[PDB]
């Protein structure tokens, strides 16, 4: 089916209708989302199938038909845009600021902007529209609000 | 089975709505890829 660049909304009719559990990346012919969107499974696009290649739970990431493609980084200073989704809406950009997830093994970019789960997988964006990360596993913080990890995937 | 569909190019766009704020946050990940507050 559909291999055109761009972003992609990811789809089920296993429950009511027809719902959003997330959203993903195709670049050069490889889908890319965040596992817990999946879980690791196959997905349809028209009447051809996308077979997984690459994932891994704890990046939570997942690539279909080929190897992780996206490899740019946030500069740790300028703005990006989350390209959201959010289900049954537009794609609508939002431009915001990240701030900083600091971990044992180093600091993260995060993005807080609150959006329905069926959001995760959004891709987050450089000012020359290149995917940086995807939008989607972070925390929940005292406000109740939800602050995304800009979470990029290694390109070999 | 679940499906993918078009929603966009991947494109910067200017003048889009600038909002969300910008945390420092102290935080961990575990084996199963949950982020957590560290306090
Ligand atoms: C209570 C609550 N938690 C989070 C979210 C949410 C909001 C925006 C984007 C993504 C998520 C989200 O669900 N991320 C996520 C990662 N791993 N898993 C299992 C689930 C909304 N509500
Ligand atoms: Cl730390």
């Amino acid at each position: 089916g559909e291999t055109t660049d761009g972003v992609y909304r990811v789809m089920t009719r296993r429950l009511l209708g027809s719902t959003q559990v997330g959203v993903g990346v195709m670049q050069e012919g490889v889908f890319h989302t965040m596992w817990h969107v999946t879980k690791g499974a196959a997905l349809r696009s028209g009447e051809g199938r996308l077979d997984p290649y690459w994932g891994d739970v704890k990046q939570d990431l997942v690539s279909y038909c080929g190897p992780w493609k996206l490899d740019a980084a946030w500069d740790g200073l300028s703005e990006v845009q989350l390209l959201a989704v959010p289900p049954g809406e537009r794609a609508k950009n939002i431009q915001t600021l990240p701030g900083i997830f600091k971990t044992k093994d180093g600091d993260i970019g995060a993005v807080a902007l609150d959006y329905p789960a069926g959001t995760s997988g959004s891709p987050i964006l450089d000012k020359c529209g290149r995917v940086i990360g995807l939008y989607g596993n972070g925390v929940v913080i005292k406000n109740g609000s939800y602050v995304s990890a800009i979470t990029q995937g290694k390109r070999e | 089975d679940m499906y993918i569909e078009r929603a966009g190019d991947i494109t910067w766009e200017k003048d889009a709505e600038v909002t969300g704020n910008s945390p420092r946050l102290d935080v961990a990940l575990d084996e199963s890829g949950d982020f957590s507050l560290v306090e």
